[PDB]
């Protein structure tokens, strides 16, 4: 949240963004896919003398469907492919003792402890 | 009971998809710009660092709720400049190349009704707000491709490469999955624009007017406005100090005093925190459950025919067109609702030689007089044939079958 | 792990360890000490059991719809779009993994898509033919009837259509002629 001075250290090519101030990145005129998220719809990423610039995401390729009133387009062959997809479903079972966790060994430490309702349990 | 007409009709839904990204610091917000007050905290064990990571970790959640939910199109699809959709006037809906913010008319009506100093207080008590990644003139693309692509290649632009069609045999792919013949749209094509364009135009009128319909999507931005007023008055509080002001506390105490009076108020200022960054984690939690459901809805309803009762809309599912509002997404699902009803005295089998004819697919009625068969969400009579019905068995067992004939059509053309 | 760091932690105390605080230290004194030191655990014990049941509710949500895919895409044919994988669904298959499960899905994309020019209806003799199960297209000389998601040319017949009305409603509707299968054999 600094604008840009009020930076201590300056240095070469300084960029102003509108989720900050960007210090020893590039600034260029393409736009790719993102590859290290900013902010503000800017990304940055490390490319060819090799340096990381930061630029303005691309959302795709921009293709128009070729649409008229009397036209259609019929597939004439297929193709079967397989995906993966991933599910966690269970994790660990721990438990814990409140008295071992909290005192350990010791006697009186439990005699103290005791005064507290029931927490532990 | 048949019905005769129908009507067609659009109704809006509003379904919450994120929320702002905040972050506190902990050893700025209990000390302040104090280094014993830092010594102390250091002292407790490592209670900032765990806060800290929960408030990232729900910022980070922020960003993939609205990833998942509207970037499901890896193409950019542009309508066509000529538009020539059979009579459907989706100008409302489509967006407009004028304002440089390139988004519709409804989207405008529904960013100038929500409303999001309070902020540089805050600001200058180590609270910040990070910006979406997403900036909401992208967002606005996405749904405008995503409502290209619906009005030009169907549902099959989600199923691999677009294919174009024309709207109107969309519209009649449309009808014959509900149940409807092909022939009930050509022949009443142009009452069904007429119906979908006043259908629209109720819409932006409800918007403009002085209702109560974006409740749902205001209420989280209340919310989360809320909890930051009652976290930061916690820190206007003695918790058991002489004063709230840890600078008056150092000011005027030497330290082996002054450390009992800060301790007691660090361990009320952590508490504040602590209360504070449990209830933002049960809110991420509820949020990331309604963006799922977003995300479902989106998938199933805009990219495809829903065949769920009452998923989609009331009615019988038709398609739907998504736009986008501050913080959420609202969908506008098109429906199918029989108007005009009429009285029929049906049977389930017709014995015409000692044989039971039933209905191919269809009903049987009659208007008191002859017998017809008709399809059943709609009323179209026909003549009762051998081509139009299959027999099974002999006229005996069925418990309500009745006398009539079948008109053969075969026969006649030898003749 | 952070949960044992903790006890390496004064909480203000004079040693974080329990007992040498009582080691050296009568004990009307230390008691106030012990008691700063069992509220400061207890605290950190009761971060961690609060953590662990809101992640047990953010697990729980994931295995309620591991239960859902498991009974719709695999113990049967799902319709629902992008529910069981990209394109249109046919199988899948379940795999165990540590703590999880693994969808392999199997679907069915088309690929080689031609243009064609279409048309609503074709009219005979003043009746409208609509297609049954189909879509009217052309090669731009001679019109037929396919399937839609497999391109199949097939002659036109009375068969294969059915009839409802004339053609002065229907917009876009094209001349045409129609085989009547019956008529040849007959003669
Ligand atoms: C950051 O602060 C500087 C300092 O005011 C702003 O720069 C000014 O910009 C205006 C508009 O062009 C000029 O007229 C001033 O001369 C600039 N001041 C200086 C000292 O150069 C700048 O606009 C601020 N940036 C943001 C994003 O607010
Ligand atoms: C549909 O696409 C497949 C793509 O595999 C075509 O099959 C290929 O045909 C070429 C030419 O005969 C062979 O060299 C390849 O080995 C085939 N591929 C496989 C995997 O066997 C198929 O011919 C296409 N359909 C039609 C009708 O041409
Ligand atoms: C089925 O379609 C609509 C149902 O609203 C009817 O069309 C309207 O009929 C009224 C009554 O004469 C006219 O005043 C309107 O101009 C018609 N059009 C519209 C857009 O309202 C139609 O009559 C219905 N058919 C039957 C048989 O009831
Ligand atoms: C679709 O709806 C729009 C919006 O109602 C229609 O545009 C109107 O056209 C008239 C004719 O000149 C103008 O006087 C209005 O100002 C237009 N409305 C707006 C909001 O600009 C349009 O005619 C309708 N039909 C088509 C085919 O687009
Ligand atoms: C029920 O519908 C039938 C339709 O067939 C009506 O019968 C028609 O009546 C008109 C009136 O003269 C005749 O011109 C037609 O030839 C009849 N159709 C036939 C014989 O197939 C019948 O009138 C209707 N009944 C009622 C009570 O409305
Ligand atoms: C429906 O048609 C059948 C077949 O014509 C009728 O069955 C016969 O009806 C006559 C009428 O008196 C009886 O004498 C026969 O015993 C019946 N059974 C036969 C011929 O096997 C039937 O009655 C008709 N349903 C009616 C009239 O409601
Ligand atoms: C459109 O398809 C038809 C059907 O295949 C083509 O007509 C055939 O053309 C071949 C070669 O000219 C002849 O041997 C067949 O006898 C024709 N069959 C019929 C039923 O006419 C037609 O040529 C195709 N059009 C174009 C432009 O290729
Ligand atoms: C489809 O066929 C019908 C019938 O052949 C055509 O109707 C004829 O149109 C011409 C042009 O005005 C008239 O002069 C004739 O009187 C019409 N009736 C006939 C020939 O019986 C119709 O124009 C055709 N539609 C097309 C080719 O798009
Ligand atoms: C990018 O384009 C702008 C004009 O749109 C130009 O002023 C600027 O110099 C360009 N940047 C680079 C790195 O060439
Ligand atoms: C059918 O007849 C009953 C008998 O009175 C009547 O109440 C009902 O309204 C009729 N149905 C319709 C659709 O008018
Ligand atoms: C179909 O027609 C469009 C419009 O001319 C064209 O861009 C496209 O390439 C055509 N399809 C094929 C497979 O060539
Ligand atoms: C398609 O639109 C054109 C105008 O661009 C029109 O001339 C043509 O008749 C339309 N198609 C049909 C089948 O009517």
């Amino acid at each position: 949240d600094v604008n840009c001075w009020r930076v201590y250290s300056t240095g070469s090519n300084v960029f102003q963004t509108r989720a900050g101030c960007l210090i020893g990145a590039e600034h260029v005129n393409n736009s790719y896919e993102c590859d290290i998220p900013i902010g503000a719809g800017i990304c940055a990423s490390y490319q060819t003398s090799q340096s990381i610039i930061a630029y303005t995401m691309s959302l795709g390729a921009e293709n128009s469907v070729a649409y008229s009133n009397n036209s259609i387009a019929i597939p004439t062959n297929f193709t079967i492919s397989v995906t993966t997809e991933i599910l966690p479903v269970s994790m660990t079972k721990t438990s814990v003792d409140c008295t071992m966790y909290i005192c350990g060994d010791s006697t009186e430490c439990s005699n103290l402890l005791l005064q507290y309702g029931s927490f532990c349990t | 009971a048949i019905p005769t007409n129908f009507t067609i009709s659009v109704t809006t839904e509003i379904l919450p998809v994120s929320m702002t990204k905040t972050s506190v610091d902990c050893t700025m917000y209990i000390c302040g710009d104090s280094t014993e007050c830092s010594n102390l905290l250091l002292q407790y064990g490592s209670f900032c660092t765990q806060l800290n990571r929960a408030l990232t970790g729900i910022a980070v959640e922020q960003d993939k709720n609205t990833q998942e939910v509207f970037a499901q199109v890896k193409q950019i699809y542009k309508t066509p400049p000529i538009k020539d959709f059979g009579g459907f006037n989706f100008s409302q809906i489509l967006p407009d190349p004028s304002k440089p913010s390139k988004r519709s008319f409804i989207e405008d009506l529904l960013f100038n009704k929500v409303t999001l100093d309070l902020i540089c207080a805050q600001k200058f008590n180590g609270l910040t707000v990070l910006p979406p990644l997403l900036t909401d003139e992208m967002i606005a693309q996405y749904t405008s491709a995503l409502l290209a692509g619906t009005i030009t290649s169907g549902w099959t632009f989600g199923a691999g490469a677009a294919l174009q069609i024309p709207f109107a045999m969309q519209m009649a792919y449309r009808f014959n999955g509900i149940g409807v013949t092909q022939n009930v749209l050509y022949e009443n094509q142009k009452l069904i624009a007429n119906q979908f364009n006043s259908a629209i135009g109720k819409i932006q009128d409800s918007l403009s007017s002085t209702a109560s319909a974006l409740g749902k999507l205001q209420d989280v931005v209340n919310q989360n406005a809320q909890a930051l007023n009652t976290l930061v008055k916690q820190l206007s509080s003695n918790f058991g100090a002489i004063s709230s002001v840890l600078n008056d506390i150092l000011s005027r105490l030497d330290p082996p005093e002054a450390e009992v009076q800060i301790d007691r108020l660090i361990t009320g200022r952590l508490q504040s925190l602590q209360t504070y960054v449990t209830q933002q984690l049960i809110r991420a939690a509820e949020i990331r459950a309604s963006a799922n459901l977003a995300a479902t809805k989106m998938s199933e309803c805009v990219l495809g025919q829903s065949k769920r009762v009452d998923f989609c809309g009331k009615g019988y599912h038709l398609m739907s067109f998504p736009q986008s509002a501050p913080h959420g997404v609202v969908f506008l699902h098109v429906t199918y609702v029989p108007a005009q009803e009429k009285n029929f005295t049906t049977a389930p089998a017709i014995c015409h030689d000692g044989k039971a004819h039933f209905p191919r697919e269809g009903v049987f009625v009659s208007n008191g007089t002859h017998w017809f068969v008709t399809q059943r969400n709609f009323y179209e009579p026909q003549i009762i044939t051998t081509d139009n019905t299959f027999v099974s068995g002999n006229c005996d067992v069925v418990i309500g079958i009745v006398n009539n004939t079948v008109y053969d059509p075969l026969q006649p053309e030898l003749d």
